[PDB]
């Protein structure tokens, strides 16, 4: 299983996710990137079955980079959920289901931050914070306990970093380093990998 | 204007500059190239069709050559006009009946069947990459509450009830001589209406009918059955009026 | 369910019950289950419930249409061959259970319309769930050309027996009576229970539920 | 008066004549010659080649249809190509539904049904290629003719294309000589009837001569530039 | 079910019982199972109602329009020719054994056996349905050349009465229908007009 | 069950010339808890919401779907649409997908835009309309709910009675249902305004 | 058949296409409508020609069409045409906030209505459709905007336009009247009621003959309403008293 | 099989010459009067009944597309019998969908589309027909006149066919908002008597009414009894 | 004229001229003739081979389109090859679906209807052949149809199609072919085709015959050499 973590503060949205690709027994790539750029400030974290995550989420992104080309302005973070979960709930009934859970951050510039949860039946959730993976189960606890909605960025890496040890404490499946980026209105920033 | 025109409206079935539909006014003269007229009269228990048959060759078939045609088997029509055109609006007219039988259980009427001919009719006048069908079709045929009826559809697509009616070379001819017919009376009985009908084809055709030479549809009330009269038959009727 | 219908000498009446059910806990207590299809002709519906709703509602479309086109009162069989043919054609996967009756020139029919698609024509029918109670009542209580309250009080007494010997029938009679002449739709016949009355008096006052956030959204 | 009847194939003349087929016979008209032929055991195609430049080979004329059925086309190649394709498709059919070759009139009736389709529907054109189409089967062997117009012609011996009269008037001339000949007078008669549609001046050499044989135990074999030397000399002077 | 069509010199005798059941519980119990196809051609039905009813209704629309094309009498090799063509091509959509039966000017009385799966077949005389097990050795030791049509009357009752009474799918009325050149008789067998027969008590 | 998957309990009251509509507020995947406050009651005119239950993905799309039909109706139709006819439009939108159904059962709690009539319905996954004076109820809860509303629904309650009835009967209702909770919201639909309260619910 | 062909999407000789400046023509030849950008909302001002007769005013507008829920527009030119091109800018105005969850903005729907008009003059064998229309509308990206198409499927931002009877002395006194950001809501009222009393050459200008629309954002939310004849009656009043004062 | 290319285009100064040639059809046609009362809609035309074999009894040109809402025409009679149906069926799949009655003016909107459709699309010609559309909802009448070309206008009074210009004007003299539904009938009867010659009977016009009770066509019984001192 | 373009025009006396213009095709082919008698029907046909180059044999006018019917064509022959396969694939459907050999009235009513569907419209041209469709059953007796490029579909004891067909009927008319059995009629028919062939114009044809009948059990076959010969021999001398 495959682990996805968002946390949105006041002027920025935290996310992690495992940096893992696995074949059932092997750790095929120890240095695998679960995210995706839609738009300068717009993330689409995805986890599910193997191929749907990487075709429903590219096609995702020539749809916000071309929405881009056409007009001049990007999608808003909430209009990008929206296009995402409706792609989803569109080809959930089809013959051609994508199975895929879903971290969408953004920062927009009027509405702030904004993190929103998607599971694989495209249920569309803006959430404080939220977590895939069996991982999830064991962070989000954690994360219910410690999140305080004011919470500075240098906290935000703090409790991040009390989710991925709680996962090295407890979880079964080796999930070493992380992939850790942070949106806010200067875009995109990778922050340091936590690895263990 | 005084029957102007303007472009394609001679050619295809679009307007004229007056308003007028060219080919639909060119398949009513199409009716009468063939040169046969039918004669349909609608009495009180009954409605008869009677035409021309012209065998001018001899060695057709004259059993095969008609123009009575049994729709359903209380429903029967005459044709006038363009014979194969004519041999295609039975087809379409028995399908139409036998479709509104299987769908809803009951017998078309002679009205609903002539309105679904007529609406078919309608199509060939709108769309250009058909002509308008060069054929008249009176259906005859008992309703259950109305009792007879006889009904016309033209290549126009306009269809009524007929007390009486006529379609062919003579039309206005007989026209005038039902009005002259009917105005006074209706003329009826079986005996009746069956004789108001060859007096005005054997009156605006003025032949003198032998009865080889004509052909008789008949629907009653208590026959409901369309059927078609024998030579022996209409000899009788011959002879009734014959001897006046 | 228990719908039910006979042919007495002047007409049609139909009977239902009002109790919807959604599993075993009744939803409706007051459903209505004889439909409108024409002036003449109504339907009694048991089976999928949205099926007998959007399968009456299209062939009383399809009537509709049929009748202004004709100029003449429809017939029972022409709703019937609609009927048997589209559930037919849907392989009875729309559970349409159908009591079919009407009066027409020709004079009263009575249809039961299966999901299937097969028809019956019969001078009394019966369908839904307590349908062998209301069979019960009609085969021990039948007679051929009843009056017109003889035959209301034997479909009601039907439809009753199906209300208290079925555990999916209840709350209430329904009656259609259809004529030559006349068309009585009677919502509610016969009322049979009644809901017990109430001992204790609760009455919840301002200030028991507590109210975290509250907002005021006037209009107009 | 006769400029709106001779665009369309829909549009019959006052006459009760279709411009677009005469037209598209006039096609066959102004293509290379070419000579069918028969005798009791075998049928015979012998094809003039034109070449566009004489740097440039000659066009081949003679095509393969099955292991018993050759044709020879004059007038448009492109349909002849499609209409050659049609029928290697039909003969491939036969074989694999009935594991026997497709007699040759079948094939041919097969042909007259597609070329007619288009004769008749708007904004469509006939085929444009007359065919010799040489077959043997169970029936001993076959000359046939295909027309633009649709018609199929069973032919004691039959030529076609431009200057083809002069090799209709040696065929009509010798035809009662072709059912006792051998192949090798059978094709000498062909290359005397294909030779016949020549200028005054021009001679049948190994450059512009195309042979194609089907026989009683002979598969349809077409014969070019090296192999035709055996069948061209001979020869008699014109 | 249990139905039955007879052959006679002049025309068919055409039978048929009364019960529709929805697994043991009887939801008709006087269904007309003889379906006027044409005017002198029957078909008996057996097996899927909604079938049968399905395709007696579809063959006589096209069995009726044939009819006015032709401005013939049908034929009764047609009919069951038309039986036979649907219930072949849908023979795996379709539970529908069907008896047809009637008369026609070219060839006479005529019974035809298009039985589930669709075949067809010229029988003298065709039983089926549920019920027609219990009376193949009846039939069979009881069938005579050359039978009036009182005689085959007979024979279809009591064979019906016999498969009725054996049958739990079977019973109810004795549906009779006599087709000939002169036309369709049709009669209702019921009470003490359906043939008895009595029981082997212990004496 | 494809319909407590996420959970959900939305029920709709009727009054004294006003209705009462209320949702729980839990968003949840199955046990696992995600939001707390998630949109199930969705307002389908000024007087006429429509509050859906079940599977939250087709809550969200039945909701979109619905309030796409609904601007086309009531740009081309120049009103607003009567409950009647959002309750006809909502059980088409439903019987679309009969052999491929939309796993929500919405109700329908609404004025009417001319003479301010209350109208209450619910509907199944099908789209089998259901127009009760009472109340009707939706979700995973639904025996608790029926149990509450039947116990202290009155006829002819003033909107003060009506939130304490509805709010008692979503509040004791949802205390027996694992997927339902997390929080209840109310809306009271009167012909002068819509009041939306938030109730103190349990969390757990 | 190839005979009574039509050739509506050829390119003439001179490179033009026929049919789409035909219907130009008789967009030239309609009822004169006009629009104006302001700091505080935009305008709509249409000529009514089914004017003065026993009609009955069921509707908001005669020409008026409201789009969604920030948008309206107005036509010229073919009204069965512009009746079928306004239900297309309500359907891809409701498909557009199906897929995003927020209004359309304006280019967007001017664009892909205009796809539609360029695909009937590019292919397809039909007529193009003869209308013009003059688009209004608030959006987050680019606020207050005003839009003109016409049968070509071409369109603009406009400050001041007007499509119609009468749309090129309409555009020289919106070039000599109308001030680049300093324009309010009550003076472009004062420019339209100006210009459409110019640009109306029968009748006395009368206040049953215009319709006149505003645009404008009250808390957050768009409201489009088309102006009373009570209100456009005391502003052609005003637009008197301003010319009785020019002595 | 058919024609894919518009035959009605634009003419160099902007016309649809063939929209036009429709309404010359149009204006040809038999005199229909419409007029909308305070509390119900007359819908009044002409039979144009020369040759008395016609059964007068056997087609309506008044016509019921509802219990609300019905129809009249001036022009080509088998176009009005395909506008007709298409409006029976219009009308149809609005009460399949919201199981309400159509409101009249959705009903005009949806039939001057179909109208529209024959404007533009391949190989037709227009509908060589008007027509005059009435309804009752909510309480108030309607009364629309659906051109060829496949707009509609909303009319407090109207007439068309032959004669209609000065029909208008004489309806321009005779109509004021409060008069009721027999004044309706009444000032339609004048209306066509004002370009009718030839003795009007009882079954050489038509009226059909519209109220709160729904559509209906009047009898000859009672058309003969507005005739009367008339 | 404007008006002749397309069979979706009349003109203004109200003709389709396009079918006109097919049927004077059909009297630019040589005459078939075929003879409904008193136990079957006999065909013949006026086969002008055009080049002696062809097989005796080649494009043969007389088809069985059935194994009751036969077919004798009048006009462009490959659109007679067209009609002959719509008429095989007709019975063949017939049969198929209802399960009897069809009567010679309904393959003639539903192949005129084939042809009149081309009468409509631009899209297609009408056929520029009339044929003779030509049966005998044990119930329906003799029979003889034909059908024109208009789709006209009559019975017949005695038809005639092509250039000549005047001259043959005139000469089919001197016969009391009612009382006749086919053995008579096919030397009647091959003096009618010797008779009624120009000999000064398109020289050198071959006489084409065949019957349905008694004699054949029903089916439609080409006449015997034998009698096919002795027809010849006595036309030839009935000619003088």
């Amino acid at each position: 299983m495959e682990y996805l973590i968002g946390i949105q503060g006041p002027d920025y949205v935290l996310v992690a996710s495992d940096r893992v690709a696995a074949s059932n027994i092997v750790q095929m790539k120890d240095d695998h990137d679960k995210m995706f750029k839609m738009s300068e400030k717009i993330l689409l974290l995805c986890v599910g079955e193997a191929g749907d995550t990487v075709q429903f989420a590219e096609y995702i992104q020539k749809n916000v980079q071309l929405y881009k080309m056409r007009n001049g302005y990007e999608l808003s973070p909430t209009a990008a959920a929206n296009f995402t979960r409706r792609n989803l709930a569109d080809c959930l009934r089809s013959r051609t289901p994508y199975h895929v859970n879903l971290l969408l951050a953004g920062y927009d510039e009027h509405e702030g931050p904004a993190l929103y949860y998607m599971d694989y039946l495209a249920a569309l959730a803006k959430a404080p914070f939220a977590a895939h993976g069996y991982g999830a189960f064991l962070t989000l606890s954690i994360l219910d306990r410690y999140y305080t909605p004011t919470i500075s960025r240098e906290r935000a890496v703090e409790l991040l970093r009390k989710c991925l040890e709680e996962l090295q404490k407890r979880f079964i499946l080796n999930l070493p380093t992380f992939s850790v980026r942070i949106i806010d209105k200067n875009g995109i920033h990778d922050l340091d990998n936590i690895s263990f | 204007s005084r029957g102007s025109s303007a472009g394609f409206d001679r050619h295809i079935t679009i307007f004229s500059p007056e308003g007028r539909l060219y080919q639909v006014e060119y398949a009513f003269k199409a009716i009468n190239q063939g040169g046969l007229t039918s004669v349909a009269v609608r009495g009180k228990d009954c409605a008869v069709i009677v035409t021309q048959k012209k065998v001018p060759d001899k060695l057709l078939d004259s059993s095969t050559v008609t123009h009575l045609f049994k729709i359903t088997e209380n429903i029967g029509c005459v044709m006038t006009g363009m014979t194969a055109d004519s041999r295609s609006q039975v087809q379409r007219a028995r399908y139409e009946a036998a479709n509104w039988k299987y769908k809803y259980g009951y017998e078309i009427p002679v009205d609903m069947l002539c309105k679904r001919i007529a609406d078919i009719s309608q199509v060939y006048t709108q769309n250009a990459e058909m002509r308008p069908l060069g054929c008249c079709m009176i259906l005859i045929g008992i309703d259950e509450e109305q009792g007879p009826q006889v009904y016309k559809c033209d290549p126009a697509g306009y269809y009524c009830g007929f007390k009486a009616t006529a379609a062919g070379v003579k039309q206005t001819e007989s026209t005038s001589f039902l009005e002259k017919k009917v105005k006074k009376k209706f003329d009826w009985t079986f005996e009746q209406t069956v004789e108001t009908a060859i007096t005005c084809l054997s009156t605006v055709l003025s032949i003198d009918f032998k009865p080889s030479e004509i052909e008789v549809g008949v629907v009653t009330v208590e026959n409901p059955k369309f059927r078609i009269l024998t030579e022996a038959e209409i000899d009788a009727h011959l002879v009734a009026l014959a001897e006046r | 369910t228990t719908i039910a219908g006979v042919v007495y000498k002047d007409g049609i009446v139909l009977g239902a019950d009002t109790r919807a059910t959604e599993g075993m806990v009744v939803a409706d207590k007051n459903c209505s289950k004889i439909h409108f299809i024409s002036p003449n002709i109504y339907c009694c519906g048991a089976g999928t419930a949205a099926d007998t709703d959007m399968t009456t509602q299209l062939i009383s479309s399809n009537l509709e249409l049929h009748s202004l086109s004709t100029g003449r009162l429809p017939r029972v069989v022409t709703a019937n061959r609609m009927l048997k043919q589209m559930l037919f054609r849907y392989q009875g996967y729309i559970g349409a259970a159908l009591v079919l009756g009407g009066v027409d020139v020709t004079g009263p029919h009575l249809y039961s319309i299966y999901p299937h698609g097969s028809t019956d024509k019969l001078p009394y029918v019966t369908m839904g769930s307590g349908s062998l109670a209301a069979m019960a009542v009609f085969e021990d209580k039948f007679r051929p050309d009843m009056e017109e309250e003889e035959a209301k009080n034997l479909v009601s007494e039907a439809i009753a027996a199906g209300i208290f010997n079925d555990l999916g029938s209840g709350s209430n009679i329904d009656l259609c009576v259809i004529s030559k002449n006349k068309l009585d739709f009677l919502r509610p016949y016969t009322v049979p229970n009644k809901k017990g009355t109430r001992l204790g008096r609760y009455r919840c006052e301002k200030g028991t539920t507590a109210v975290l956030t509250e907002k005021i959204t006037p209009l107009e | 008066f006769r400029n709106q009847y001779d665009n369309d194939v829909t549009v019959w003349s006052p006459q009760g004549r279709i411009h677009q087929i005469e037209y598209a016979m006039e096609a066959v008209k102004q293509g290379s010659a070419t000579v069918g032929l028969k005798s009791k055991t075998h049928a015979v195609l012998v094809a003039l080649k034109r070449a566009q430049s004489e740097l440039a080979a000659h066009q081949k004329k003679i095509l393969h249809v099955d292991n018993h059925i050759g044709i020879s086309i004059a007038g448009l190649t492109a349909d002849a190509r499609l209409l050659c394709n049609f029928m290697r498709q039909e003969c491939l059919d036969s074989r694999f539904v009935f594991d026997r070759p497709l007699p040759v009139s079948r094939l041919v009736s097969l042909i007259g049904s597609k070329t007619q389709i288009p004769t008749q529907r708007y904004g469509r054109r006939p085929y444009g290629v007359g065919l010799l189409i040489a077959g043997y089967d169970d029936m001993g062997p076959h000359i046939f003719q295909t027309c633009p117009s649709a018609n199929y012609f069973d032919c004691r011996a039959m030529s076609i294309g431009a200057r083809s009269q002069s090799a209709r008037t040696y065929l009509e001339r010798h035809m009662s000589e072709f059912m006792e000949c051998n192949l090798n007078e059978l094709v000498k008669h062909g290359l005397r009837a294909l030779r016949e549609t020549l200028p005054a001046e021009q001679d049948l050499t190994t450059k512009n001569v195309s042979i194609g044989i089907v026989g009683k135990d002979l598969e349809f074999t077409i014969y070019d530039d090296d192999d035709v030397s055996p069948f061209l000399e001979g020869l008699e002077e014109r | 079910t249990t139905i039955m069509a007879v052959q006679f010199d002049g025309g068919v005798v055409l039978g048929a019982d009364s019960r529709t059941t929805t697994g043991s519980y009887i939801a008709n119990r006087v269904t007309d199972k003889l379906t006027p196809i044409h005017d002198r051609i029957f078909c008996c039905r057996s097996g899927s109602a909604a079938d049968t009813q399905a395709v007696a209704d579809a063959v006589t629309y096209q069995l009726g329009f044939h009819s006015i094309e032709l401005n013939e009498p049908p034929l009764v090799h047609t009919a069951a020719s038309l039986f036979k063509e649907m219930c072949y091509r849908y023979r795996e959509d379709l539970m529908a054994g069907i008896i047809i039966a009637g008369w026609d000017p070219q060839e006479g009385g005529q019974v035809y056996s298009v039985p589930m799966g669709g075949m067809m077949v010229r029988q003298s005389f065709a039983i089926g349905g549920s019920g027609s097990s219990y009376i193949y050795g009846y039939v069979d030791a009881t069938y005579r050349e050359g039978m009036t049509k009182e005689e085959c009357l007979q024979f279809t009752a009591n064979a019906l009465a016999l498969a009725m009474e054996r049958d739990g799918s079977s019973g109810g009325v004795i549906r009779l229908a006599a087709i000939a050149e002169s036309g369709v008789e049709r009669q209702v067998l019921l009470g003490d007009q359906i043939p008895k027969f009595a029981v082997a008590t212990l004496p | 069950s494809i319909m407590s998957y996420n959970g959900g309990a939305v029920m709709a009251m009727k009054g004294k010339n006003c209705v009462a509509i209320a949702a729980d507020r839990r968003f949840g995947i199955q046990a696992q808890m995600v939001t707390t406050d998630f949109q199930k009651i969705f307002p389908m005119g000024d007087r006429l919401y429509i509050g859906l239950a079940g599977l939250a993905t087709d809550v969200q799309t039945v909701a979109q779907r619905l309030k796409f039909r609904l601007n086309l109706y009531e740009l081309k139709e120049g009103r607003q649409i009567k409950p009647y006819t959002l309750m006809s439009m909502v059980a088409n939108l439903l019987y679309e997908k009969r052999f491929g159904p939309y796993y929500t059962e919405p109700v329908i709690a609404g004025l009417d835009p001319k003479t301010f009539k209350p109208f209450i319905c619910s509907l199944d996954l099908i789209g089998c309309p259901m127009v009760t004076d009472d109340f009707v109820v939706s979700g995973t809860c639904a025996e608790q709910m029926y149990g509450m509303c039947e116990s202290l629904w009155e006829p002819n309650m003033d909107p003060d009675h009506l939130f304490e009835t509805i709010s008692q009967a979503m509040l004791n209702a949802v205390d027996r249902d694992a997927v339902s909770g997390m929080g209840v919201i109310v809306h009271i639909i009167e012909k002068d305004k819509i009041t939306t309260r938030t109730l103190k619910a349990r969390m757990d | 058949s190839r005979r009574y062909d039509s050739r509506t999407t050829i390119f003439s000789p001179e490179g033009r296409l026929y049919q789409v400046e035909y219907a130009m023509e008789a967009i030239g030849h309609a009822g004169t409508c006009l629009g104006i950008l302001a700091n505080d909302g935009v305008l709509l001002a249409a000529e009514r020609r089914n004017i003065h007769k026993l009609l009955d005013e069921v509707f908001f507008s005669e020409k008026i069409y409201k789009l969604n829920e920030d948008m309206a527009c107005s036509v010229a030119g073919i009204t069965s045409d512009a009746n079928v091109l306004t239900n297309e800018l309500r359907l891809i105005a409701q498909r557009y906030l199906l897929q995003y969850q927020e209004p359309i903005p304006c280019e967007q729907l001017v664009t892909a209505l205009c796809d539609i008009k360029q695909a009937y003059t590019q292919f397809g064998g039909k007529r193009p459709f003869g209308v013009s229309l003059l688009y209004i509308g608030w959006d987050k990206h680019y606020g207050f905007q005003l839009y003109q198409s016409d049968p070509s499927g071409n369109y603009g931002g406009w400050k001041a336009t007007c499509i119609g009877n009468n749309s090129a002395a309409a555009v020289s006194m919106l070039k000599q009247d109308y001030k680049e950001g300093e324009m309010t809501l009550k003076s472009a009222l004062a420019l339209a009621i100006k210009v459409l009393n110019k640009t109306m050459d029968v009748s006395k200008l009368s206040a049953e003959k215009v319709e006149i629309a505003t645009l404008t954002r009250e808390n957050g939310k768009t409201v489009i309403r088309v102006l009373k004849q009570k209100e456009v009656e005391q502003l052609i009043k005003k637009h008197e008293e301003e010319e009785a004062k020019a002595e | 099989r058919g024609y894919s290319f518009s035959l009605t285009t634009f003419s160099p100064s902007g016309k649809l010459v063939q929209i036009e040639y429709a309404l010359a059809a149009v204006a040809g046609g038999a005199p229909s009067v419409g007029i909308k009362a305070a509390n119900g809609v007359v819908l009044a035309t002409e039979k144009k009944q020369k040759s008395i074999l016609y059964d007068e009894r056997s087609v309506h040109k008044v016509e019921p597309i509802t219990k609300h809402i019905g129809l009249v025409y001036s022009g080509m009679g088998p176009d009005y019998r395909v506008l007709v149906h298409r409006a029976r069926k219009l009308a149809q799949q609005y009460y399949l969908v919201y199981q309400e009655p159509i409101p009249t003016a959705q009903l005009v909107q949806r039939v001057a589309s179909v109208m529209q459709e024959y404007t533009q699309s391949g190989g037709v010609r227009p509908f060589g027909v008007s027509l005059l559309i009435c309804g009752w909802n909510e309480g108030r009448p309607y009364l629309f006149q659906s051109d060829p070309s496949g707009a509609y206008f909303a009319w407090k009074a109207t007439a068309m066919g032959k004669n209609y210009v000065n029909g208008k004007t004489f309806l321009e003299k005779r109509y004021n908002e409060d008069l009721e539904l027999e004044d309706a009938i009444h000032t339609a009867i004048l209306t066509l008597k004002e370009s009718f010659e030839g003795q009007m009977t009882e079954d050489n016009i038509e009226v059909g009414i519209c109220n709160e009770a729904g559509f209906r066509r009047l009898t000859p019984t009672e058309v003969k009894d507005y005739l009367a001192a008339i | 004229t404007g008006y002749d373009l397309s069979a979706s025009t009349f003109s203004p006396d109200g003709r389709v001229f396009q079918v006109e213009y097919a049927m004077k095709a059909v009297e630019n082919s040589s005459t078939a003739i075929g003879i409904r008698c008193k136990d079957g029907v006999v065909f013949g046909v006026e086969k002008l081979v055009l080049s002696k180059l062809y097989e005796e044999g080649s494009n043969k006018r007389l088809f069985n389109v059935d194994r009751h019917v036969g077919m004798a064509v009048a006009g462009l022959l490959a659109d007679a090859r067209s009609l002959a396969d719509i008429a095989r694939e007709e019975a063949s459907n017939f049969r198929s679906n209802f399960g009897y050999n069809i009567p010679l009235k309904h393959l003639a009513d539903r192949v005129a209807m084939y042809v009149h569907a081309y009468t409509l419209y631009s899209a297609v041209r009408p056929f520029g052949c009339s044929f003779m469709l030509g049966s005998y059953s044990v119930n329906d007796g003799a029979q003889l149809y034909m059908i024109d490029p208009s789709g006209v579909s009559y019975g017949y004891w005695g038809c005639a199609i092509g250039k000549a067909r005047q001259a043959a009927k005139t000469e089919i008319e001197k016969l009391q072919m009612k009382e006749m059995t086919c053995r008579d009629i096919v030397k009647e028919v091959a003096k009618i085709i010797y008779i009624v062939h120009d000999e000064v114009k398109d020289k050198a044809f071959e006489l084409e015959l065949s019957w349905v009948g008694e004699l054949t059990n029903g089916r439609h076959e080409i006449v015997p050499k034998d009698i096919r010969e002795e027809a010849e021999k006595y036309a030839k001398e009935s000619l003088k």
